[PDB]
């Protein structure tokens, strides 16, 4: 399940520039997904960290 | 592109005086502050209308726009373009005071009818050698009327003795060197690694 | 070292254009809980953190022909449903790379304000938008 | 491209003249609904859209001889009845064609304000009107 | 055509002199009634006119010897009784004829304010009066 | 005729000196009573005068050696007792004769304020007093 | 129409001096800033009253009015008209200081009695060749008195040495080229199509 | 005679130094009691003095090395106990003798405020203190 | 002697850099308790000290690359837990030695505010922090 | 370091005019206020572009930073460094007014493309004897456009007669003598004494 | 003490130029407003750095301090002392513009390192006859940078043509005549009388 969502997040950049602007957007998209899964109780840990 | 836009604008006003069969009125590009300087420039200014540039500003709404180009599987990086507004004056300096008030009405009448100027609109000579760098342009003219406090600021930097005058505001001269800083290839392979933490 | 300036920046919001005029409202705030029992030799209170709060973000830009993006996002409200987006705001250096990034989750617009129309001045049209969201993380490394 | 300016505009309101001096109050706003249950690991709230609101529109123009249009519209109030009109406000380009249009339904006036009279200054007379309405749609294409 | 200016005017109030310095407060206002039932597909309210309101009128002029007109009108208050007057305020053209007239019924004064006394400046004495009334009709034809 | 100026005046208050710097607060005001029954074809209210009010008077002057008059009047307060005085304030012409007179009955002081002390400026010391009273009559004949 | 309105106004004041049998007072159109310039214009200004234009503004309440014409089943499109207010000065420059104060009273007395000027009111010479473009006009004159801060702004752009003077504000000069941009025919056929969605 | 100026003064407060920069808050005030019975032919109220009030006094001076007097007085608060002092404030003439004296009984400090620290300006450090007290008598003879 | 200036200072807060732009909020304040019984010949109240209060401290500095200290301290909040620190703020002389020191116990941050982003001006980025604490002692010897 | 930074900046603009094959345009370091002073300096200013310094400010965010050095078991004490911002003008003073407007476009085009200058970036002559004190530097250039009130302040201190001009803001010249005030040894022994109070 | 403090400050800057082996730079005390006055003072100002006093203020925090002396059983009365702050300018007026920018860096570098000046610190000649009244002093120097509105005020009273300059603020010159007004004896006998009222 987690892979399906993450894959969709990175496929948006197939022919985009490979630079700092992309790397930041990719990371932010993935972390927001994982934070929500944590909030719902899927993942262990006191804080997302 | 500052000189070439103002040289084009000078020709359009001089063409309008020709169609009205007025053979005494001509507009000249020089600076107003040297009208009574009495050093070698004032003899060109006598019995003429003078167009000058008094201020420069920068357009803020377009400042953070990017300028990269994508083609194939390759990207070229460039710096963002600079956009500039101008503030202009038409200063009448005829021998007769009655003749200066007649020329100011004609300039006000001309911009009331035509306010947009493009590369297809204008009648300047394209073959001239000083105009070999101009390709595509579009600018508008808009009348500007200042208060009494603002007139004191403007004529305070031009001598302190006013003349019959009108003020205009010009929009969007584009300044851009269009040089390349870098070239790179786009993303074509994606790898993902997962671990149990 | 050398301090940073605040006039070069970009916003990724799910629209076509990333150039804006101003951003405000990037804050973090925690409420306070206070306590004292009657036997304490100090006559003041002790303090703890409690629940957390986030404030709304305002974005401003100019009005252009054939760009109705602000109204298209606001028109996705159907009773309790909306399209929620991720928002990434970066401060850039001289070679246009990110230095400080603000990362926002679950944003949707609540107020859209158009320009006012005045006859006497020389002014451009500015539109403004206010956003609600559910969290903010600052990255500077 | 090129940004738009805000000094050339027109208003269709059911009167004779369409030239005004200023327009304000073209806004959209949604109220917010918040929720948290006690078992959540985040200590902040989640947010939803709820009910919607519209604000009043103000129009201003100059006073002319033999034009009592403001008072003629206000004089159609009879107990709970009024003449409701459609309102179309456009921003124009250099060849006087519409670019951005605000479309208003079911408008009626609630406040009419005349000029004040002063002896010492040199000033023209301005009249103002405030309108209530039931919806607004923005078209820019 | 040509807009009107606001420095030439006259006031008929039942006194000897008709020349004043300023007039304010000539307004009309209606309260609003709102409604929504739960089955409506729009999530906003519908609006109706209700009860009407009028605001107080302020008049100002200079102080002259042997003119106590302001105090003579205010001195006719005896418990619930007062002398109520009709009030006619006109805006004049260059040949001193009326153009826009405000017609006021059942006026009486509620506040009379004298000048303040200052030693250092060069200033004339201004007196002011506030009036309550029961209706206003605008005539411009 | 010729308007009056407001820089030449005198105050009779029961002290030694009659020269002051400023006077304010000479006003008259009546409260309003409103009524409507349900069968009226007008949808607004009718208005009557009710109870009357007076405002406090402020007097200011400079500080001089061996003049403690402000504090001597304030020191006559003993529980509910005070020395009540009549107060006469006149506006004078060029030959120093009264033109407009304000006549005040049953005055006593409630606030006495001294100067503040500052080191950097060049300023004289001003003292101020606030008075309560029970009526005011204006005479201009 | 700037020169023609001010030339008409100059003749009305000169006619009023004639009816009062004063043969020394004449008003001249020139600019006040060159009174002591000592270059070829100052000799015309001596022992005269001088009328000059010091500022221009735009009337805002009439700015967004349209200007199209409908006739038959045909419409012609035109640009909106421009409307301009003026700010003027009467500057007395007589040889005697006592004579300047007498001329300023006469100018104040003249505009107290007559404030509206039309094509039927005035006594200018219609046959004159420089006045062949004027058809219909109406303007008012209104006295303007500035504060001490405003006088410093005004005389700051005219030299810095004041003269006995009065200031006036002129209303509504109309500037319009009256040219055609387009012609089209009106709506005569309406078609409506309905579908079940 | 000749008016007094307000830049030469001294304060006796129980510390070492008597030179300050500003003093404010030397006021006297009495509350008011009002009454009317229903049979009175005047439709306004009669007025009496009631209970009395005093306001807090603020003192300001500069910050010097090895002078912690403000904090030493504030540190004598132990639950409901404090060191109460008499306070004497004088306005001086050219030969440095008292002219107007304010005499204060039972003073103690309630607020001590330090300077703020700023990098860009050129400014000296000012400290401020606020005092509560129980009475004030003015002597000018 | 010679007064102190307020532009040279340092802050020890547990971070790497000690240079800031402004500090505010270093105050002490005590609440007041008042009393009067009915038999007293004075008609005013007597005053006592009661409970004590401390106000929040604000710190401001510039934004630099690779310094996220403000957010790292704010990120240690876990439900009711935080990292509490001691805070030492000194005013320095010309040879950079302490003269006046403010000593703060049990500090933790409650508000972190980032810079706003503007396109038109030339301005550096300033960040600000607000601190809660439980006591303050001033040392000047 | 004020003269050496501005001398380096003058060489970079003159190199850019060389690559564009313009043999008439040269930038000179002098002061703008003596253009028409007519005392021995004005002959150097004719037919040139002039770069001048008009203001100095201090950077506030770095003012309270310390500057001590730790090495071994020993500390050396130094004073904090001074950091300075500059405000500059490029004033075109060519013989032809048309030529001045062409040079101002080139200066605006040059700083649009290159805004960061380091010891590795620039092409100044390192071997020159007046430049023997420079080691490491980094500064940025940023365009500054003033309002009408600010232009009156700036040209009020330069004569009162403006010229075609652009304004720039330079960041971070570091001024530091780097001298030692004291030396001491670090803490190596700690003693604690306790008593029952 | 105004002349003696500024004469001491002039010697400290001239000593610093000597240690750097610069034999052309010297500071002179005169007034900046007469640089181009062309009446008998301007020949001394050429090719030099000029130090001048532009303003005076009064320190407010020390204004109400007393000054009486107690000794034995006797008191002497004196007036309170006056304390004054100064505002100073260093104006570089070298023949070459490049040389003026080098001298301004040296003055900025000197006050960065040394800011406190006492009777034991300085190296002025104590034996000189004009300096026979000085005993004990202490003052600090602090750099002052004004805005564009403040520069217009400062150079508006010095001519209107600026020069490369830095501004400083001097603290606490003490002015006191130290004269006796009165002498009296202290309290040695106290008598108290009581009555039943």
């Amino acid at each position: 399940m987690a892979e399906e969502s993450i894959k969709k997040a990175t496929e948006q950049f197939v022919f985009e520039p490979n630079d700092g602007n992309t790397w930041v957007r990719v990371r932010a998209m993935i972390e927001n997904f994982l934070i929500l899964q944590w909030r719902a109780g899927a993942l262990a840990g006191a804080k997302p960290e | 592109m500052i000189f070439e836009v103002l040289k084009i604008l000078t020709d359009e006003v001089n063409q309008n005086f020709k169609g009205l069969e007025m053979e005494d009125s001509e507009v000249v590009l020089n600076n107003v502050a040297l009208i009574d300087s009495q050093q070698d420039v004032a003899t060109e200014l006598q019995n003429k209308v003078i167009l000058s540039m008094i201020n420069l500003r920068e357009e803020v709404t377009m400042k953070n726009f990017p300028n990269n180009v994508l083609e194939g599987t390759k990207v070229t990086y460039k710096n963002p373009k600079l956009n500039i507004n101008l503030f202009l004056i038409f200063c009448a300096n005829r021998t007769g005071y009655k003749k200066s008030l007649s020329d100011l009405s004609r300039i006000l009448e001309f911009f009331q009818h035509k306010s947009v100027f493009t590369q297809s609109n204008t009648s300047f000579d394209r073959d001239l050698e000083e105009m070999e760098n101009v390709k595509n342009f579009r600018f508008t003219m808009e009348l500007f009327t200042p208060t009494f406090e603002e007139l004191n600021y403007i004529w305070g930097t031009l001598g302190g003795r006013q003349y019959p005058s009108v003020f205009y505001k010009l929009n969007l001269i584009v300044i851009d060197r269009d040089a390349t800083t870098s070239e790179e290839g786009v993303i074509t392979n994606i790898h993902r690694n997962y671990e149990t933490l | 070292s050398y301090p940073l300036s605040k006039f070069h920046f970009s916003v990724e919001w799910g629209g076509t254009k990333i150039g804006f005029t101003e951003v405000s409202g990037l804050d973090l705030e925690t409420e306070i809980i206070e306590y004292r029992h009657g036997a304490s030799p100090e006559y003041s209170k002790i303090k703890m953190p409690g629940m957390q709060k986030f404030s709304n973000i305002t974005l401003k830009r100019g009005t252009f022909k054939s760009d109705n993006e602000y109204f298209q996002w606001y028109n996705t409200i159907n009773l309790n449903k909306v399209e929620r987006r991720d928002l990434t705001i970066s401060l850039l250096n001289e070679e246009h790379e990110p230095v400080v990034t603000w990362k926002v989750k679950n944003a949707w617009p609540l107020k859209v304000q158009s320009t006012d129309l005045k006859g006497d001045g020389n002014e451009v049209a500015i539109e403004s938008m206010e956003l609600a969201h559910e969290g903010l993380v600052i990255q500077n490394e």
